[PDB]
This record gives structure tokens, C-alpha cells and sequence, in this order.
């Protein structure tokens, strides 16, 4: 165990994410109750390997839109995409048999739900039949699920309680296309996070909430 | 720390940098 | 060909550049006199894939150094030295088969003899043996038969004549390990750059020259 | 630029960033 941690630490420094996946899909596997670390680093894993492709994946978009030759991109994408599907794919299956099932704490349920709702986020991306809609439908139901315990057993100021809020809105405005019931999801967040502001993690959420706002109300 | 934790803030680098010149990509700030 | 070229412009623009390799040698092979536009792709895409490894390399062996566990490093390392061969083997071959023996002009050769120096410079960085020393050889006997043409047929200011110089006075300070002989090429090509001063590639490059100076001079 | 287009300026960004604290690993500036 404490190798694959190791090992892990190495891939990230050295920037090998895919590899830093791996280490840790060792030690999730390898085991109990995993602790702070590991599962921030199976996340920052995970968070780089398919962070990378959505990324490739925009720009190309972004360019097969613009010519609009099409036919090449596309088969480009086509490529890309499938590696999304695998990362999405992989991450989960891991969260429901180990993670999940195990979680027993707020910020570890509620952050593994969050998770949960990510990457079926990310399926939603660019899936575009049955599967987009499994996948809009799985992603609210478990931000959803895990809302109800942050805004009930987190702080409004921390993180994760922010972290979810941050993103579930971004599922509602980009994902379901409706602009509304999202700003007030970021909005509620952001104002009961400051009636307690009375740090770093959270303030830099707070952040993010505002610009997406100012953003979206801006169009 | 906007481009450097988050898929909003990267791609924005990349596509400056790349000059592409392709019009806005829309897209929020996602952690 | 306008295909893998055009492909090669997504992989780049993707940043997928070792799919960027692949569309290039699919239009080497595919190939008449390279032109300048393919010739600066090809290099790009291996100046990045190849340049990846490296930057882990680096940290790496930096990690492993200050440990002195240096063992799982060490394994890693060699995971990670074994791509690089690879890389360097690959756009070598290429280039004593297709793209050195066309080569029609100063330029042309100038460029090509650099890379083969490169390359031959990136295997001198972490073989050990026999390996180690047939490149720095290999390394100096490509630079310099370079030298001889750009010297002599490329303008003290053109970029390639100085991109030649820049590396090869890195080759000699970092891997001969001999400050001495270094710094007068850098010197040296720094200064019949400027007597003729009368750009941006350029410019860019005779500033590199000063910062070696300046740092090889102060250790 | 510098960071930009050599493998020393990027090696530099990184290893900052990454709050790696381990001791200057000596280099030079190649194209
Ligand atoms: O808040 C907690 C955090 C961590 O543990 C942790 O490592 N964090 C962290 C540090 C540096 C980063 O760069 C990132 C990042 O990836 O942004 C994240 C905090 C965090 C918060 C919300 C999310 N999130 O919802 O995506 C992700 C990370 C917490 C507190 C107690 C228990 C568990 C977690
Ligand atoms: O000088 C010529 C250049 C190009 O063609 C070209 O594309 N350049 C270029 C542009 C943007 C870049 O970011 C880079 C880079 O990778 O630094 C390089 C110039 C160049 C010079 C020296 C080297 N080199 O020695 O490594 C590499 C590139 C030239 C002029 C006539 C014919 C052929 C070449």
C-alpha cells in the first residue's frame, strides 16, 4: 500500500497521471476506510487523466464547429470521446463497489456522491443518445443525493458543501440547458456561505460561484 | 489558480496560446 | 498528405502531439523535398513528446537524488528512460533515411544535422555505457558537421545558425562537461550575431545565449 | 516564452507549482 501512495506521488509529481490512476486503483482495490489522502489523490488522478481529454475535446469541437474536412475532425473526436467513456467508465464502477459502500462520514459521502455526479457529468458531455440522458438523469440524482446530506451535515462555508454546489450548477445550466434553477442554487450557496464567513479551499469557491453568475447573467 | 484548477481557466491558455483563432468556446467553472 | 498534414495541425492543436508524431511520419514516408511547414511539424511534435519525458525525467532523478525507497524511483526512471530511446530511435532512423539524404540546401541540412545532434544530445543525457559515449560522440560529429555549413552558408543572424550554436554550446557544457570550450561558441556566436544586428526567432535566441553565459559563469 | 519554448523554463514552472521542495536540479537553455 504505502508503495502504490508512493509510487502515485512519484506519477503526479513527474506529471504521469494516467500511471497516477493506476497506483491507486492498487490501492483502493488493496483494501477498509480509505483515508484523506488516497482518495484525494485517486481524485487529482482522475482529475488530470480526463480533465486532459475534455480539453483536447472542446478545442476540437470548437474547430469542427468553425469549418461548418468536418468529416476528419469528427473521426478525430470520435477517438477522443472513446477515451472518455473509459476514464467515466473506469472511476465509477470503483466508486460503487469499493468507495461508496463504505463511506462513513459526510464529507466522505458527500464527496464521493459529488464525485459520482461528476463523471456521469462528464458522460453527459458528449454522449448523445439513451446514454446522455441515463446520464443527465444519473448525474442530478446523485449531486441531488448528496446535497441532501452536505446542506444538513456540512458547513455552508466548507469546501465540499461548495464544491458540489459549485458544479451540480454548472450541471443544470449546461447540462439540462436551464439557467434559472441553477443561479439560485449558486446563488443560495455563495450568500449562505458568506452569513457565516467570519479558509483558501472555500474562499476560492465562493470565487468561481460569483463568476459563473456575472457570467450567466450576462449572456 | 482559475487556469490552474480548472478545465475553464486551461482551456482558455491553450487556445490563446495556440493563436487559434476559433471564436469563444462557451463554458463555466467546473472544479 | 494534406490529410496527416492537416490531422498533424489537430493533434497539435489538440495538444495529442504523439498522435502528432504518427500524422508526420505517415507524411515523411509518404514522400520529394519536405517542406518547411511539414519540416517545423515533425520537429514540433518530437520536440514535445520527446520534451515530456524529459521534464519527468528531470524531476524524477531530482527526487531520487535527494532520498539518498530510491529504489521503486529508480524503476520508474528506467520506465520512463526506456520512451525516451524510443522517441530519439524513431526520429533518428527518419532521418538518415528520408529527410537528411534530400536535403537541398543550408537550411535544409543545417536543420536536420541539428536534430540528428539533438536527439543524438537527448540519448547522451541518461545512457551510461557504451551507449553514453557513442552519442556524445554522435552528438559532436552532427553539430559540428552542421556548423560547417550554416557558418559558412546561413547568416550570423539567422535563426537556424543561431539555434545550432545555442544547443551545440549546450552539448559541450553539459555533456562533455567542459565549461571552457563552451562558452566561446556561445560567445563567440553571440557576438557575429550582434555585429551584424542591423527577428523575433532570432532575438528570441541570442537572449537564451546571454542567459547561459551569465548562469555558466556564476555556478 | 522562456517557459514556454525550453525545457528548462517548463521544468522550473512545474516544480515550483508542485510545491516540490527538493534543491535546484541544475540546467541550461536549449531550443
Ligand atoms: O475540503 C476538503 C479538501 C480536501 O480534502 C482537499 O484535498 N482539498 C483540495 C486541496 C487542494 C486542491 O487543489 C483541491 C482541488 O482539487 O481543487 C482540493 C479540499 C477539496 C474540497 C473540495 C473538493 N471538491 O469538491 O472538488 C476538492 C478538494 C476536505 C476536507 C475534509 C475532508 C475531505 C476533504
Ligand atoms: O529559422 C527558421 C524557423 C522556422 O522555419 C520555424 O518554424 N521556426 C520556428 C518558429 C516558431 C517556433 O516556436 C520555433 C521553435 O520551435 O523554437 C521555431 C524558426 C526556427 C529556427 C530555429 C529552430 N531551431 O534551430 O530549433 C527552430 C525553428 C527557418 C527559416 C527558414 C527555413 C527553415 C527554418
Amino acid at each position: 500500500r504505502e508503495e502504490n501512495v508512493y509510487m502515485a506521488k512519484l506519477a503526479e509529481q513527474a506529471e504521469r497521471y494516467e500511471e497516477m490512476v493506476e497506483f491507486m486503483e492498487k490501492v483502493s482495490n488493496s483494501l477498509e476506510e480509505l483515508t484523506v489522502e488516497e482518495r484525494n489523490l485517486l481524485s487529482v488522478a482522475y482529475k488530470n487523466v480526463i480533465g486532459a481529454r475534455r480539453a483536447s475535446w472542446r478545442i476540437i469541437s470548437s474547430i469542427e464547429q468553425k469549418e461548418e474536412h468536418v468529416n476528419s475532425i469528427r473521426e478525430y473526436r470520435s477517438k477522443i470521446e472513446n477515451e472518455l467513456s473509459k476514464i467515466c467508465d473506469g472511476i465509477l464502477k470503483l466508486l460503487d463497489a469499493k468507495l461508496i459502500p463504505s463511506a462513513a462520514s459526510g464529507d466522505s459521502k458527500v464527496f464521493y456522491l459529488k464525485m459520482k455526479g461528476d463523471y456521469h457529468r462528464y458522460l453527459a458531455e458528449f454522449k448523445t443518445g439513451a446514454e446522455r440522458k441515463e446520464a443527465a438523469e444519473s448525474t442530478l440524482t446523485a449531486y441531488k443525493a448528496a446535497q441532501d446530506i452536505a446542506t444538513t451535515e456540512l458547513a455552508p462555508t466548507h469546501p465540499i458543501r461548495l464544491g458540489l454546489a459549485l458544479n451540480f450548477s454548472v450541471f443544470y445550466y449546461e447540462i439540462l440547458n436551464s439557467p434559472d434553477r441553477a443561479c439560485n442554487l449558486a446563488k443560495q450557496a455563495f450568500d449562505e456561505a458568506i452569513a457565516e464567513l467570519d479558509y483558501k479551499d472555500s474562499t476560492l469557491i465562493m470565487q468561481l460561484l460569483r463568476d459563473n453568475l456575472t457570467l450567466w447573467t450576462s449572456d | 489558480r482559475r487556469e490552474l484548477h480548472t478545465l475553464k481557466g486551461h482551456v482558455e491558455a491553450v487556445v490563446k496560446l495556440k493563436g487559434l483563432d476559433i471564436e469563444t468556446i462557451q463554458q463555466s467553472y467546473d472544479i
